[PDB]
């Protein structure tokens, strides 16, 4: 029985510009087993309008997913991705590095 | 969507028969040959999916994927090889399709032919005419008259005597019974 | 461990419901139903790749199947029509992508608009020619089964109470007594050859047995019709 | 054509949590999902509109029947593996089959299984054998290698059928799969100073980014940003160096680009 911790990467679809509509992505990959919980956060609060790709499969047997939401970046608004998985003792929060 | 094999093949015992099968299918996942004896269930003979010849006892199965072609080769033909041979192809959608089947008839090697037409009386009397002991090169034709019935040529094997013989039966005189058939000049009419 | 189907023979009036049974204990996931007809070979009716699912074959109309369990695959004819007259074969394979087919024995079904045209055979044994005995030192007995409908009969030779196969040859198919008629009755012949000395013996008993598969005149039921000679 | 591949995965989970399928199977052409099936829908469905538009209902109906059987086969195999290992609770079973059609016309094909996220059995289509990782896999390899017709069938499927399916799907999806969207490349400067060479808007995802110094010397200690999906069908990636005249070199789909940093 092997368990693999997810890699979590937060980034925008296009180079970010304040006041211009964009997409916030959270790419969660390389994890095993497949059950995982992913939330996108705005100032610590969970974003409700969040879409995701179907669970995807890698050649090394691990899994990946893309979580995304339409958004307009502001100079002050903070964004993050919150992930929980069996390999994590507590939910891991990765902030969007602008 | 198309599997072609000959309807019938006839060869003499001890010889060889090659049964050709050509197929046109969408995708290819293998080709099967089955043997089906008269009034019996088909039984598996071979499976080919890579190119080349596979031998299994007296039978060989060949496949050419690029030609969409296979053959079943029956060597040193035995009387027991008379049967229908079915080729079947599993296509790219895993659908199995069969060809119509090839009936193989093995002719007996008649060592001492003694052709004759005999009259047989009913054990609880009616009569029948029996054309027997002719060589396997003799073909028995159906009668012109609808009131005259003639069977096909049949081979019996008297195992302990190591003797085989051909025969055809006719009923409705024995002298004119098999007039439509090309019977040998040396045929005995007692 | 094998595959079996039932009934192996049935005569049915048109419009009647009929179910053919098929069972296998080989734990095969894939099961199939085929019909076999002259010049067309085996044609798939319906198939099942595993318990709980089924799919249509090439000729599914007028037929249905169910596959509640791995072992069983029943074929139903909700309202039999004369074109459903055929030989039905059930088969199984480990999977749709793996293994050869294992076939059942076959079920001969005859669907008739009217059962009044079904008749059992008449059987007669024709004694060997004295001319054959003196010319070849062999004796041929000829059996003739005539006037039967439909053409499902099994002919066997019995010498002194025991079934014989050596020196026997039966016509592979019955012939039509009235080739112009579509409801024509059939005839079948068989020969049994023995040595002259074996036939000359008055103690030697010969019997032609014809098993008929059937249902004012007697009911043309499944029966054995025989003719004897000493 | 560039190199392309066709792959199918199967995933089986025993005793899954509520709402999670016991069985899932997904097909891909390169990085694009093309097909999906699971034990809840019990239907094979397209994952790309160019698959839906070019494959008639008979395709989806026939493969749905095959997948319902493959699903039951996967459940039985995973239960048998758990018995061999004397394992209780939730375990996983995986399969990956596929082929590659290379630029030069050569091909590769592969088939393998995993148990609980680790390699379990790997097919070798040239020696027609299964490579077993431990004693339990050895028992399965023994049973599977006793079925020579099945090994030949898998070699034909990998070498001929898989490649024919891939060529067919590549034509259906030509407008997506065979297109080229060149990268948009920029250099940014971020008492430690770093240069970031950032690329986005490109397709296919395969890209080579590197830093060079005084023309022909590749720089040491480059950090790389993964090739990531932007979500619109295009990809993004980056390469950085800590700060001599530097240039960023980008190779994408047969085109080499240089950005000299003043
Ligand atoms: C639609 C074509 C779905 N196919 C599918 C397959 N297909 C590839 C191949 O026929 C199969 O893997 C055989 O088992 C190879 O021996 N595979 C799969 O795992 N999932 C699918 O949805
Ligand atoms: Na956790």
């Amino acid at each position: 029985m092997i368990q693999r911790t997810p890699k979590i990467q937060v980034y925008s679809r296009h180079p970010a510009e304040n006041g211009k509509s964009n997409f916030l992505n959270c790419y969660v990959s390389g994890f095993h087993p497949s059950d995982i919980e992913v939330d996108l956060l705005k100032n610590g609060e969970r974003i409700e309008k969040v879409e995701h790709s179907d669970l995807s499969f890698s050649k090394d047997w691990s899994f990946y997913l893309l979580y995304y939401t339409e958004f307009t970046p502001t100079e002050k608004d903070e964004y993050a991705c919150r992930v929980n998985h069996v390999t994590l003792s507590q939910p891991k929060i990765v902030k969007w590095d602008r | 969507q198309n599997i072609d094999q000959p309807t019938e093949m006839t060869a003499t015992e001890g010889a060889i028969v090659q049964i050709n099968c050509t197929y046109q299918t969408s995708g290819f996942n293998g080709l099967f040959w089955y043997q089906q004896h008269a009034g019996e269930a088909p039984t598996f003979l071979s499976y080919n999916v890579l190119d080349g010849l596979e031998e299994k006892g007296r039978f060989s199965s060949f496949l050419s994927r690029s030609k969409g072609y296979s053959y079943l080769l029956l060597k040193e033909l035995q009387m027991k090889d008379s049967a229908s041979y079915l080729c079947a192809v599993r296509d790219g959608d895993y659908k199995l399709s069969f060809g119509a089947g090839t009936t193989v008839t093995v002719r007996a090697n008649i060592q001492n032919p003694d052709p004759a037409v005999y009259q047989l009386r009913d054990s609880k009397s009616k009569s029948v005419c029996l054309f027997t002991d002719f060589d396997s090169q003799t073909n028995v034709s159906q009668s012109k008259d609808s009131d005259v019935y003639i069977t096909d040529k049949c081979v019996l094997d008297m195992r302990s005597m190591d003797f085989k013989s051909n025969s055809a039966v006719a009923w409705s005189a024995c002298a004119n019974a098999f007039n439509n058939s090309i019977i040998p000049e040396d045929t005995f009419f007692p | 461990a094998g595959i079996t189907q039932a009934p192996t023979s049935q005569i049915l009036a048109a419009g009647r419901r009929m179910t053919l049974r098929c069972t296998q204990d080989m734990r095969h996931n894939a099961m199939y139903w085929y019909r076999q007809d002259l010049g067309l070979g085996l044609r798939l009716i319906h198939y099942s790749n595993t318990a709980g699912t089924t799919g249509k074959g090439e000729v599914p109309d007028g037929y249905s199947v169910s596959r509640a369990n791995t072992d069983d695959f029943p074929l139903t004819l909700a309202s039999a029509v004369p074109s459903q007259t055929s030989v039905y074969f059930c088969a199984s394979s480990a999977g749709a992508s793996t293994g050869e087919l294992f076939f059942g024995e076959g079920s001969r079904l005859t669907v008739l608009e009217d059962l009044k045209n079904v008749f059992p055979p008449e059987v007669a044994v024709f004694e060997p020619s004295e001319a054959e005995i003196s010319h070849t030192q062999k004796a041929t007995l000829v059996c003739l089964a005539t006037g039967f409908y439909p053409d499902h009969v099994e002919l066997s030779w019995w010498v002194n109470g025991k079934e014989v196969h050596s020196g026997v040859c039966t016509d592979p198919q019955p012939l039509k007594e009235q080739p112009a008629l579509n409801d024509s009755r059939y005839a079948l012949s068989s020969r049994l050859r023995v040595s002259a000395t074996f036939w000359q013996n008055p103690r030697n008993h010969f019997r032609c047995q014809v098993q008929f598969y059937g249902l004012d005149r007697a009911k043309p039921v499944t029966q054995i019709v025989s003719a004897e000679a000493w | 054509m560039r190199t392309h591949s066709l792959r199918y995965f199967r995933l089986g989970v025993s005793d899954p949590i509520h709402g999670v399928p016991e069985f899932i199977s997904v097909g891909y052409v390169d990085s694009h999902p093309i097909t999906t099936y699971d034990s809840v829908t019990r239907q094979k469905e397209p994952r790309a509109p160019w698959m839906a538009e070019n494959l008639a209902p008979d395709h989806w109906e026939r493969y749905t029947q095959l997948l319902r059987g493959w699903q039951q086969m996967f459940k039985v195999e995973l239960k048998r593996l758990q018995r061999h290992y004397n394992h209780s609770g939730s375990h996983t079973y995986q399969r990956m089959i596929g082929c590659e059609l290379l630029e030069d016309g050569s091909t590769t094909g592969f088939l393998q299984y995993a148990y609980d996220g680790q390699d379990f059995l790997i097919f070798n289509k040239d020696t027609l054998s299964w490579l077993a990782v431990d004693n339990v896999a050895h028992t399965i390899k023994q049973a599977w290698e006793a079925n020579q017709h099945e090994l030949l069938y898998q070699k034909n499927w990998l070498e001929e059928e898989c490649i024919a399916w891939l060529k067919r799907f590549l034509e259906y999806g030509k407008d997506t799969l065979q297109r080229t969207e060149p990268p948009l490349v920029r250099v940014n400067r971020k008492g430690v100073t770093a240069l970031f060479c950032k690329a986005h808007g490109f397709y296919p995802p395969e890209i080579y980014m590197t830093w060079m110094k005084n023309g022909e010397e590749i720089v040491q200690e480059i950090d790389y940003g993964d090739i990531l999906p932007s979500g619109d069908g295009t990809y993004q990636a980056w390469a950085s160096i800590e700060l001599n005249l530097y240039s960023c070199h980008v190779e994408h789909s047969g085109v080499h680009m240089v950005l000299q940093v003043p």
